[PDB]
């Protein structure tokens, strides 16, 4: 998990063209759950809205049922 | 173990320290006397009372020296109520922000200020007195408990009389308390208060005591008061109508119940406690043998009963014990749903920060107390219970027919699960594959709370109709058309129940009455069951009985009170979530030159609060922004405890996944290390007890959980109110 | 008087070391705070 | 029943705190007429102020009367003191011989009867208290004034 | 004041005579009204005088709201 | 060297098991007990000794004023002096804590002295803070009036 989210956050931040926001936020862990967690959720919770649905209405479902089955076990 | 003296012993293994805090207060476990029980719990009672006196005496002297409690008073409507002062070091000023008033300082939560401000109360030099006669009573009190226990202790007989304790206990504690506390009101917060309304300034306020003295001062206004031989020995009574009221609803101008009708409120609720003190038997005759009337009641169904409770509930602490945290817990949860929808402080209901956080402050001190009922009522059932001695036969029964009401209660909460929780799972559903038609919601199948809304109703046509001395409503959240608003913040107004409150309501019924499956079935199979014939020998508090059987974990009665401990947080978790949304949706928010009201979240509730997805994007995500970025404010003690909540929680998931035989052997490898190097211990170390694992898990779940969301709420109230 | 003393030698005994060691911590910090390095 | 002791006792129950019931009996009574003695003596011809404030005096008020009223516990709680001429071979209960000069003189009971003037000059000073304090105004004033309209 | 006040005064004092009436009851010696009135109403009745001044004051109180 | 007589603080009675007037000055005075071992008094004797026999010369500087109704390098050196010498003198006499019927009224009577002095010496500063007056003229000064 430490090192899948390590990969993704420093790779996303690269391809946004701005490494420099993973520089200064990675030192700190509130910077990880804003900054990582936090600040990239937005388009995924908003796969379906009570306004509109997207194509990502499957990742939004899946992303509730996935923290469905793991608080169930 | 200090307590007893095989316990008290020689220390072998690390287990001796453990198990001495954890009997500390077993009272019951050191001695079979009774007596010496009873004198111990009555003293330890004082010793409370000390306590949580030297807790007010903090609160008043924080007040005094180190709060702008008089900076708040002139201008209560944009001033930060805070108490408590950092000092400079490490870095700490920082917690030190703008509260108002020219003052640094953390902004509160506790109420206080509003609560001295229906007192009276002016300056500091008050605040200064009531400190330390608090603290004079910390030192009585205190004194009380050695001098009970040590010179002077009672016979179990003195504790036995309940007749007589009861009759002082709702008469000369509640009744002349609510009359004594009647009298301040009228001569000293009334008039202080109607100053205060006035803009006259504390200052310009004359003393409290120049108010009772002369009438002359408190004459002009509330010109009942000018009859010096007054119309109360009239009889009349109808003059004095003037500083009491049955007014109700809320003042415009202070947005808290009207003092006008809480004096008048204390002054029934006196004598209605002095005559109702009136009951039992005691030694002049009068009275009743609550012995004899409870043997009365007895029925076709229940066959003997209630015959042989009264021994009971005089023998045993614990049964009272269970019923007293029962109920205690019940009133303080009907006190957080009183004091939201009847704001009975000036300046309260629009200081959001601190209702926020009473609300959800007493809701889980009320949780909290209801679980310890089912602790100390199968507590009774493992120690106390005993019928060739004390029979009652309604308890019988019930231990006869146990097995269907567990059977039904388990129902009951499968039906409610499914009829509470799927229909978010079918609107989740719904609502991704693109077909809002198909929710459950107002806008499409709309399942209307059609009772609930008419309660409401005949609430809103009360007064005039059957409540005629009533000229306005009961709370205003039951008005109809009114809207009060004190400074440019909404105090209150009608609360509106659609198709999402007739979910969350679904909810709630769910997770009490699965918390109550939990609990009552712990209490019920304490002694026996099928699986264990002989769970009472085993004692209130073991870890099991082995993995024989298919495995018995869990089979004791603490243990359901451990996992009904999970599931009360799991409730009212939801209970301050639906409160705290609600409120920033549909009622707090800033109102207008033209009247037009615009609310924190914007009526976002009623079609987003029925999705799963929508508490967790609408609430969750949006509302965190404030705890997630406080980070270099004064917010920054909110922004650590959130994420140090975060840790011990997950930290508890360490001790409830695993068990204690692996840390066992863990240890050996390191006690090894040690020997190797001479740094071995005489105390051998042991890892924690099977059940003492358990209860490290839940406390540090819940203060986990519950340290997180007050992080949560807090950042988020203050930042935005 | 021997027993006041052994009471102050349980566990008691921590509470007053830790708060004697966050108390010279503390205070030297106040000497020289925003230390992140030994410079001499 | 308030009157029923059994205890062993912290003094609720047993036999003292009548004790004191007793002997407030004479202060009451010295507290009385001496106190009327500055209201009546003048009659012949709140804060107030005397000599400094009065709070020193008490310092020596309490003073004086620790120095005095404390050896009497002791006699009570063990029949000697013995500092200073000081004899007490009296009871506790009562220590006439060498403060009362020449007379010793204690059965009829008068005590009976001193303990009679008693608890009406508590009430008689109970008096003074509740009533110079709700009116407004003293003892004497109301009285006069209440012979003079009864009804 | 006068007159008028020492018959409402009096009527206050008179609230309390009629909860003498509930329970008066009477029968001395026969019937049995009053053994029956002082075997489980009373355990004395100015004890009832004393209840008088109490419920008395409310139930002018009340017949005036009833 | 025992005695149920010795003038007690409290008569009437007063009688620790430790005291006894064995030592001088025993008035029978420590509700407390603050020393009920042997160690415990044995130390707080040699305490409440040096103590005295310091305020004693304080006083001595209260002799001073009323004869008359501070250094060449102060503090800094003149303590280290001070340190360095009664460090030694102090130091060989606790070496010496842990290794006539006519002299018992001279320590009883030298003991009560001393007593005086530390509530004394006291006495002149805690009337002297908060207050700044000296106490040269009090005596008589302030006997004009309460
Ligand atoms: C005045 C000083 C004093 C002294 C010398 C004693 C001495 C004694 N007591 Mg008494 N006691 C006192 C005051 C005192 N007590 C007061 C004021 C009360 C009223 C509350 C009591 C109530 C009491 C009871 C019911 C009992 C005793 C007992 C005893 C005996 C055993 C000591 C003990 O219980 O174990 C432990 C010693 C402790 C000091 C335990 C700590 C408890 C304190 C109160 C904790 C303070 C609360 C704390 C601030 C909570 C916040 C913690 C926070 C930092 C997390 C011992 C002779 C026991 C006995 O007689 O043996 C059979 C016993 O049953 N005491
Ligand atoms: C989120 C995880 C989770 C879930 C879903 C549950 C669910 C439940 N718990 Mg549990 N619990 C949990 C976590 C969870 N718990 C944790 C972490 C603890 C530790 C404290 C506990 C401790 C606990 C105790 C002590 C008890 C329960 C009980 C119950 C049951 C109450 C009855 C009920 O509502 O039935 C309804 C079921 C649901 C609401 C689940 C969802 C139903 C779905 C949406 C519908 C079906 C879907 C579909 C048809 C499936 C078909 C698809 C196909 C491909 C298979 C319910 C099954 C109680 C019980 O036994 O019943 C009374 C009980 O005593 N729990
Ligand atoms: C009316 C109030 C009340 C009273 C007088 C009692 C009294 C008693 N309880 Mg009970 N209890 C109550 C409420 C009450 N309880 C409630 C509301 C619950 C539900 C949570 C319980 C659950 C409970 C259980 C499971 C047990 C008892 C037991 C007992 C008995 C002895 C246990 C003991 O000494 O404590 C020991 C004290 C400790 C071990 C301290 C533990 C550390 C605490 C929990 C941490 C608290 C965290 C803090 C608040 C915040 C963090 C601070 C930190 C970071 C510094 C004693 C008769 C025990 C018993 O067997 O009965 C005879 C028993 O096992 N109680
Ligand atoms: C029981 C509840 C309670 C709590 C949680 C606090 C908490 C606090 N107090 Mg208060 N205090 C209390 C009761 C309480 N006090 C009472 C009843 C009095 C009247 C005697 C006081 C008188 C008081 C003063 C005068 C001060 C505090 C201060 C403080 C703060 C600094 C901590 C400290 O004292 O340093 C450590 C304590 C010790 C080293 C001694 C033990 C801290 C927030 C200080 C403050 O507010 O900072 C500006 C401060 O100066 N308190
Ligand atoms: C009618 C007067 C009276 C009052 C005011 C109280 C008040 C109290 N009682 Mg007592 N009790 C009474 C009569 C009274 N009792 C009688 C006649 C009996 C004999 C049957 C008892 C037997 C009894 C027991 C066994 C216990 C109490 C306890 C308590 C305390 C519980 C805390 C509380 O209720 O909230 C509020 C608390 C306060 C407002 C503090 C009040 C300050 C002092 C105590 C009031 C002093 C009265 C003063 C002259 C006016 C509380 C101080 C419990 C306790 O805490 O143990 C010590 C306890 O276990 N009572
Ligand atoms: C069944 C629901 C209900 C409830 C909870 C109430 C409750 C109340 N009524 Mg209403 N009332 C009702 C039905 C109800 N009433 C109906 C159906 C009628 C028509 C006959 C009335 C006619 C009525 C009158 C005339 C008065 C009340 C009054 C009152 C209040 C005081 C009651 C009292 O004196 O001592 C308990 C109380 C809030 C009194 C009031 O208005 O208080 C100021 C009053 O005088 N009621
Ligand atoms: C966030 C939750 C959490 C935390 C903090 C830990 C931490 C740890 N685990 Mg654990 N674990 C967890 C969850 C967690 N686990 C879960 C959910 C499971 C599945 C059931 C496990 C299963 C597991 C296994 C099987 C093992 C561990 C082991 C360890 C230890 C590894 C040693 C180490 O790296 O650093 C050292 C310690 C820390 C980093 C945390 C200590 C906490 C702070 C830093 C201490 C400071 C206290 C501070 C002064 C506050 C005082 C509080 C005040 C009230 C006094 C460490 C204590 C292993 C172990 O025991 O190795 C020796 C090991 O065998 N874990
Ligand atoms: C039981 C013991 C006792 C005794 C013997 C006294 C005695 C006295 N009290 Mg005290 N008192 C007592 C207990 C007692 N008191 C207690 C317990 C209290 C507390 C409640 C008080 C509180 C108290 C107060 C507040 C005062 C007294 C005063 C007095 C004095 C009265 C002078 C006066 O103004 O009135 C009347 C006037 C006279 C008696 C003067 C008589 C003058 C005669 C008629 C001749 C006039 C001629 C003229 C003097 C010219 C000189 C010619 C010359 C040759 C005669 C008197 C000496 C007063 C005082 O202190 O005086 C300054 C006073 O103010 N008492
Ligand atoms: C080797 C290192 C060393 C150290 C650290 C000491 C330290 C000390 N010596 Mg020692 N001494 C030493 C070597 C040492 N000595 C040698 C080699 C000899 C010759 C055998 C002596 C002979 C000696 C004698 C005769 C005495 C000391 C004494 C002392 C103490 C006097 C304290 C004082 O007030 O002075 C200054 C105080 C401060 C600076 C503070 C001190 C602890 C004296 C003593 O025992 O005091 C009780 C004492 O009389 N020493
Ligand atoms: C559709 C809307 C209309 C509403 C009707 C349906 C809703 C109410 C549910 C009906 C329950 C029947 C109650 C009968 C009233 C009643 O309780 O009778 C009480 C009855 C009386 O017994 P006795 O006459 O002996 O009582 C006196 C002596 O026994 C005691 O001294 O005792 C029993 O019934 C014993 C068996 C327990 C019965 C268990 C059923 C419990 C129902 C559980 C549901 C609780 C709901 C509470 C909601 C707030």
């Amino acid at each position: 998990g430490w090192v899948t989210f390590y990969w993704h956050w420093k790779h996303i931040t690269l391809w946004q063209g701005n490494v420099s926001q993973f520089n200064e936020s990675s030192t700190y862990l509130m910077g990880w759950l804003r900054d990582y967690l936090w600040l990239n959720s937005s388009q995924l919770i908003n796969g379906y809205t009570p306004l509109v649905c997207n194509s990502l209405s499957v990742w939004a479902w899946m992303f509730l049922f996935g923290h469905l089955v793991w608080a169930t076990g | 173990g200090h307590f007893s003296r095989t316990i008290a012993k020689g220390p072998d293994t690390t287990t001796w320290i453990w198990n001495l805090h954890a009997d500390a207060h077993d009272f019951d476990s050191h001695t079979s006397d009774l007596e010496e029980i009873s004198r111990k719990v009555f003293s330890a009672h004082f010793g409370q009372l000390s306590i949580i006196f030297l807790w007010l005496s903090g609160m008043y002297f924080h007040g005094a020296r180190f709060s702008n409690y008089e900076a708040w008073l002139n201008d209560p409507t944009h001033i930060r109520p805070s108490a408590q002062v950092v000092w400079p070091i490490v870095g700490q000023e920082i917690l030190n922000g703008d509260v108002g008033g020219g003052f640094r300082g953390i902004q509160i939560t506790s109420g206080f200020f509003q609560i001295w401000r229906a007192s009276g109360i002016t300056s500091e030099l008050q605040l200064y007195c009531t400190a330390i006669g608090a603290l004079v009573f910390a030192g009585l009190m205190l004194f009380a408990g050695w001098f009970h226990y040590h010179k002077a202790a009672p016979k179990l007989a003195w504790f036995q009389d309940v007749e007589s304790m009861l009759n002082h206990h709702l008469a000369g504690l509640l009744g002349l308390g609510s009359l004594s506390w009647a009298r301040h009101q009228v001569h000293v917060s009334l008039p202080i208060n109607q100053f205060l309304n006035a803009g006259v300034d504390p200052k310009e306020i004359p003393l409290p005591h120049e108010f009772i003295l002369n009438r002359d001062l408190l004459a002009q206004l509330y010109p009942s008061f000018a009859e010096g031989a007054t119309p109360f020995f009239t009889l009349n009574w109808s003059k004095y109508a003037d500083f009491l009221t049955f007014r109700g609803g809320l003042d415009p101008l202070t947005g808290g119940l009207w003092l006008t009708d809480i004096a008048h409120h204390h002054l029934a609720i006196a004598i209605l406690f002095l005559i109702a003190g009136h009951m039992y038997r005691t030694n002049w005759g009068i009275g009743h043998g609550i012995k004899d009337i409870l043997e009365a009641h007895k029925g076709p169904f229940t066959g003997q009963g209630h015959k042989g409770l009264y021994e009971i509930l005089t023998t045993s602490w614990h049964a009272q014990l269970s019923i007293n945290l029962a109920m205690l817990g019940s009133l303080t949860i009907v006190v957080a749903q009183h004091m939201y929808s009847m704001p009975p402080y000036p300046y309260l209901a629009t200081d959001y920060a601190t209702q926020l956080s009473l609300f959800t402050h007493h809701m889980w001190i009320g949780g909290f107390l209801i679980v310890g009922a089912a602790a100390h009522a199968a507590i009774f059932m493992v120690r106390d219970y005993d019928p060739t001695t004390r029979y009652n036969d309604l308890l019988d029964r019930v231990l006869r027919h146990r097995d269907a009401i567990i059977s039904h209660l388990n129902w009951v909460c499968i039906f409610l699960g499914f009829h509470s929780f799927g229909l978010y799972i079918h609107n989740d559903t719904m609502s991704a594959l693109g077909r809002p038609q198909d929710m459950f919601s107002d806008t499409a199948i709309q399942l209307q709370p059609v009772f609930a809304q008419w309660i409401q109703n005949t609430h809103a046509l009360a007064p005039g109709t059957t409540a005629p001395g009533a000229t306005a409503s009961t709370s205003l959240t039951w008005g109809g058309g009114d809207l009060v608003a004190v400074g440019n913040k909404v105090a209150l107004l009608p609360i509106p129940l659609g198709t999402a409150d007739f979910l969350v309501h679904h909810i709630h019924a769910f997770t009490i009455h699965v918390t109550v499956l939990i609990l009552l079935k712990g209490v019920l199979f304490a002694r026996s069951s099928r699986l264990i014939p002989d769970k009472a020998n085993l004692g209130f508090r073991f870890p099991c009985d082995g993995p024989g059987r298919g495995g018995t974990c869990q089979v004791s009665a603490w243990d359901h009170v451990f996992l009904g401990l999970f599931w009360m947080y799991n409730s009212i978790s939801v209970v301050i979530f639906h409160f705290s949304w609600k409120m920033q949706s549909d009622v707090w928010g800033s109102i207008n030159d033209q009247g037009v009201v615009t609310h924190i979240t914007g009526g976002n509730f009623a079609q987003s609060s029925i999705t799963i997805n929508g508490w967790l994007r609408d609430f969750l995500w949006a509302q965190a922004s404030q705890v997630i970025q406080s980070y270099g404010s004064s917010l920054s003690a909110y922004g650590l405890f959130f994420l140090g909540a975060h840790f011990v929680w997950a930290f508890s998931l360490m001790f409830l996944f695993s068990g204690r035989g692996y840390w066992q052997e863990l240890i050996e490898s390191i006690v090894w290390a040690h020997n190797k190097l001479k740094v071995a211990p005489a105390t051998q170390p042991r890892a924690l007890s099977i059940v003492q694992g358990r209860a490290v898990g839940v406390t540090h779940y819940l203060l986990g959980g519950i340290a997180t969301t007050w992080a949560f709420f807090l950042a988020r109230i203050i930042a935005v109110g | 008087r021997d027993l006041k003393t052994y009471l102050s030698v349980a566990p008691v005994a921590s509470t007053l070391w830790f708060a004697a060691l966050a108390g010279l911590l503390i205070e030297i910090n106040r000497l020289f705070p925003d230390a992140l390095t030994f410079p001499f | 029943g308030l009157s029923d002791p059994e205890g062993t006792g912290g003094f609720i129950e047993p036999r003292w705190l009548a004790y004191g019931e007793v002997i407030n009996g004479r202060f009451a009574m010295l507290g009385a007429v001496g106190a009327i003695a500055p209201e009546y003596l003048g009659k012949v011809g709140g804060t107030y102020n005397y000599w400094a404030d009065n709070y020193t005096l008490f310092v020596l008020e309490m003073a004086l009367m620790g120095f005095a009223e404390h050896r009497r516990f002791q006699d009570w709680a063990k029949p000697g003191s013995m500092g200073k001429g000081n004899p007490a071979y009296p009871g506790g209960p009562f220590f006439n011989p060498l403060g009362f000069g020449k007379d010793e003189k204690s059965l009829k009971e008068l005590k009976l009867k001193e303990v009679k003037n008693g608890r009406l000059a508590m009430l008689a000073i109970l008096g003074y208290f509740i009533q110079g304090l709700v009116t407004g105004v003293g003892p004497y004033q109301n009285l006069l004034d209440h012979v003079a309209d009864p009804v | 004041d006068f007159i008028g006040s020492s018959t409402n005064v009096i009527m206050v004092a008179s609230t309390t005579l009629m909860l003498f009436a509930g329970r008066f009851g009477l029968a001395p010696s026969a019937n049995r009204k009053a053994t029956a009135g002082l075997k489980l109403e009373a355990r004395g009745d100015p004890a009832g005088f004393t209840l008088a001044d109490t419920l008395a004051c409310g139930t002018v109180g009340h017949i005036i709201g009833v | 060297v025992a005695e149920p007589d010795r003038p007690l603080w409290f008569p009437g009675s007063t009688p620790p098991p430790w005291l006894d007037g064995s030592l001088p000055g025993d008035f029978g005075f420590d509700p407390l007990g603050l020393g009920s071992d042997p160690e415990s008094l044995r130390w707080n004797v040699q305490a409440e000794l040096v103590h005295s026999r310091w305020a004693m010369l304080g006083a001595a500087g209260i002799f001073i004023p009323e004869f008359l109704t501070e250094y060449f390098t102060d503090t800094t050196t003149l303590f280290i002096v001070e340190l360095v010498f009664i460090g030694w003198a102090e130091g060989r006499r606790w070496a010496d804590i842990l290794n006539p019927q006519k002299l018992k009224e001279l320590r009883t009577k030298e003991i009560k002295n001393g007593r005086l002095a530390m509530l004394a010496v006291m006495g002149a500063w805690f009337q002297h803070i908060y207050t700044g007056t000296g106490p040269i003229d009090n005596l008589f000064a302030h006997l004009a009036d309460p």
